[PDB]
């Protein structure tokens, strides 16, 4: 199970892929007065991440997959296990990964299952609460799920060109710094990536092409926006607060 | 400056987030009393365009369907010439839209605006406005006021008592900070429902230009303007700036 | 009836006799147990004064031979021993004096419960689980380990020292056939039917005895791989959809007489609360085991974020202000 303790060992040499199949069955709800809840299924995705390059298979679940199906929430989690699984036979050997972690323990049997075929390779839990659900409010992820017409997989690098500059390690503390504010307050974590215009994202990136100088200041801000809410929700003091695990706070 | 007015306009273009929550203020159903029912699409564009800070309003105009009179059905809803403030707004005249084409048995339905407080009434200011568009033409028109703000919109639809109008028109004042013996009881619910079955269209002013906030003296309340179906501009569009150099 | 005469008590122990205790004081005479009954099968264990976490002890069938206890100071252990000259062996069990120094196994006259628990257990099933050919008689303890948990590794082994039972796992290749990967995993009737009943144990009665052996080793010694896999071939029958009616039948009766027996303190440690929920309130099979549940719930009543729902990605609610 993986902990904020042998969480290092994530940037050694070992290809690793993180799961999250949070977003792979998703509903829109609509509640009338009296009580009655009905759900409308929308496209969804499965989230595959390589944390040491930043390479994402974004595997987009199209509705179409639900129809005439029962048990709609197990059903999803043994669809993400085919897929994962698909999705590792098809690489070369050698760009296999050596561990795949899960992000919700649901799919820990599921994966497991599938994989069986390859008894090298450890499934594992995880005791973070990673923030990957928010990758939605990443405009051109949620774009591209929502434009799809049937199955499809998308292939991005979510660092962007970072990792010419930094480590992977410092480039995975910024994206779920990001998606940890993104997460918590939507509107005003993309203000903070909107507020200079003069800065774009370019066609082939997700992020706005900030200097090593500005990401220093964007980073602070996600950092204040976070520990604020987080001092709203419970009304505790960040001033009172030690540097304590703020880290804790950031990665769940 | 340029600076400034580029700040403001880039927050707006986040307002379409604020629709994924959607609340409708509803209470127990009653037979007698009508039903309006607003088009998805309306209440989406409508909110693309108005402002994160300043009221943004028009007017709604629609009809009953044809088995049912009590179902009054949005068609169409009308952006006109305005100023608004936060927490109010200054719109123009009801107005004349009966000699554009396809607007046969379109009825005036009220009003509708942005607002950023959250209230269970009409507040002051939407009495004083309210009061002074319908008192002498239709006062069985409503007003459906949308809460806007970080995360969802909230819409609530209301009737205007008598009482409500005589108020609004004994203080027809502008300041509206006196605000003596107003009350809550001037207003009363009004039965609303969003749907995605129907799509409404938008009547604009033939310029294009509506939103007058940064045109003051060129704005004329009592201005009687011309009309056109068209696509509404943002709030913050190149055309509603003061054209420069 | 049957005599286990020990040759002297130097250690102060608790010694266990099937689901009989008593203690013995340090050097205090001692010559064993008379007056046991000949069943088929039984346990005599040991746990000395001084360990907390180590409980050891044989299993063996008086029928077979004669078999004595003295205690081995190079391993710190009471041993069984097979005393293969009748004479000297019926000397010490008739000796007057001795027997005077030995304790009477008890009776409840009308108590079947050992009958109950080892019905389909058999010394010849023992001696296949666990192996050391040169003696009659079988030795167990709190850690000895499971052939499963070993088959990973390259070391070298004792066998006697570790337990042969049966492999079931419910992620394995032998379990989940290719291409019936949600399927074999939610019903589990292949793997118990084809695989494992005809397969490896050949009938129910195999499979009942390894179940009870299993179930004796996790109470008695607090084995872990014990109780691994008693839980195991529970849940194997409870989460298959078709299962042979006549084992199906027996199985209520089997698992009360278990829950029954067990005492209130070593059984937290014992009870799997995950697999028991699963067989009692939501298998496929869980309206067969109306006695066990009963029990449950009076002997044990304490043991009894959202991947199970759509994620939500907005709405619209009407409701009041």
């Amino acid at each position: 199970a993986m902990n904020s303790s042998n969480y290092a060992e994530l940037f050694n040499n070992d290809i690793k892929l993180f799961v999250d199949d949070t977003n792979v069955y998703r509903v829109t709800v609509h509640k009338t007065f009296e009580g009655n809840v009905a759900t409308k299924a929308i496209n969804g995705c499965i989230f595959t991440l390589n944390p040491k390059t930043g390479h994402l298979f974004l595997k987009i679940i199209h509705t179409s997959v639900w129809a005439g199906q029962k048990r709609l929430s197990q059903l999803a989690k043994w669809k993400t296990a085919e897929e994962v699984s698909a999705l590792v036979r098809s690489l070369p050997k050698e760009e296999q990964p050596k561990q795949i972690i899960v992000t919700r323990k649901a799919m820990l049997d599921p994966l497991e299952v599938h994989m069986l075929d390859f008894p090298n390779i450890a499934i594992r839990p995880t005791e973070l609460r990673l923030p990957f659900s928010a990758a939605m409010s990443i405009d051109k992820l949620s774009d591209v799920v929502m434009k799809a017409t049937e199955p499809q997989m998308v292939l991005f690098n979510i660092y962007d060109d970072w990792l010419d500059r930094i480590s992977s390690y410092t480039a995975f503390s910024r994206l779920t710094l990001l998606l940890r504010a993104l997460k918590t307050n939507e509107e005003s974590a993309k203000m903070i990536l909107l507020s200079d215009p003069t800065i774009t994202i370019k066609s082939y990136h997700l992020w706005p092409s900030f200097t090593d100088e500005q990401w220093i200041t964007i980073e602070s801000q996600m950092r204040d926006l976070i520990l604020t809410e987080y001092g709203r929700k419970y009304n505790v003091n960040i001033s009172a607060l030690t540097q304590t695990e703020i880290k804790d706070i950031i990665l769940g | 400056s340029k600076n400034e007015w580029r700040k403001s306009a880039i927050a707006n273009t986040l307002l379409y987030l604020r629709l994924k929550n959607i609340y409708v203020s509803a209470d127990d159903f009653v037979e007698e009393q009508n039903v309006y029912v607003l088009p998805k699409n309306l209440l989406k564009k409508f909110i693309e365009i108005s402002d994160v800070k300043i009221q943004v309003a028009a007017f709604i105009y629609g009809m009953s369907a044809k088995d049912h009179p009590k179902v009054k059905e949005i068609k169409t809803v009308v952006l006109v010439p305005q100023l608004g403030h936060v927490g109010s707004v200054q719109i123009s005249n009801i107005p004349d839209i009966g000699d554009l084409p396809d607007t046969e048995g379109l009825e005036l339905l009220g009003w509708i605006h942005t607002q950023t407080e959250e209230l269970k009434f009409m507040a002051a200011s939407e009495v004083a406005t309210h009061s002074k568009l319908f008192a002498d033409k239709k006062r069985d028109c409503i007003d459906i006021s949308i809460f806007s703000t970080p995360g969802s919109v909230s819409l609530s639809a209301y009737n205007l008592t008598d009482e409500g109008y005589q108020w609004g028109e004994e203080n027809k004042d502008i300041m509206n900070v006196l605000s003596e013996g107003f009350e809550p009881t001037f207003s009363t619910h009004a039965q609303l429902l969003l749907s995605d079955r129907i799509t409404g269209n938008f009547i604009i002013p033939s310029g294009n230009v509506w939103n007058y906030t940064f045109m003051g003296t060129a704005f004329n309340q009592e201005g009687d303007y011309n009309f056109k179906y068209g696509i509404p501009l943002e709030f913050y569009n190149e055309m509603h700036r003061p054209v420069h150099f | 009836m049957n005599t286990v005469p020990f040759t002297s008590a130097p250690i102060e122990v608790t010694i266990g006799i099937d689901q009989y205790s008593f203690n013995v004081k340090e050097n205090q005479p001692f010559h064993g147990i008379k007056d046991i009954p000949i069943g088929h099968v039984h346990v005599i264990h040991f746990q000395h004064a001084d360990n907390s976490s180590m409980r050891y002890g044989y299993w063996f069938d008086c029928r077979m031979g004669n078999f004595y206890i003295q205690y081995d100071p190079k391993d710190g252990l009471y041993k069984m021993m097979e005393e293969r000259d009748g004479a000297k062996f019926e000397n010490i069990v008739h000796n007057f004096k001795e027997r005077q120094m030995m304790v009477s196994y008890p009776k409840i006259d009308e108590d079947d419960t050992w009958y109950n628990l080892t019905e389909f257990v058999q010394m010849d099933k023992i001696r296949k689980i666990v192996r050391k050919d040169e003696n009659q008689f079988s030795y167990v303890d709190s850690s000895m380990t499971t052939v499963q948990e070993n088959e990973l590794s390259s070391s070298s082994s004792d066998p006697a020292h570790s337990l042969n039972y049966t492999v079931i796992n419910f992620k394995s290749r032998e379990a989940i056939r290719p291409g019936h990967e949600m399927e074999d995993f939610l019903d589990k009737s292949y793997y118990l039917n084809t695989v494992m009943l005809q397969g490896i144990f050949k009938n129910s009665s195999n499979y009942f005895g390894e179940l009870q052996f299993a179930f004796l080793n996790a109470m008695f010694f607090g084995n872990y791989g014990s109780s691994l896999q008693w839980h195991a071939m529970i849940e194997l029958i409870c989460s298959s959809a078709t299962v042979p009616k006549h084992m199906l039948d027996k199985l209520d009766e089997i698992l009360y007489y278990q829950i029954k027996t067990l005492p209130e303190q070593y059984s937290d440690i014992l009870l799997n609360e995950r697999v028991w929920n699963i067989c009692l309130y939501s298998s496929f099979q869980k309206n067969s085991l109306h006695n066990t549940e009963k029990i449950m719930e009076n002997k044990y009543p304490e043991l009894l974020d959202d991947e199970h729902n759509p994620t939500i990605v907005g709405g619209l609610y009407y409701q009041r202000p």
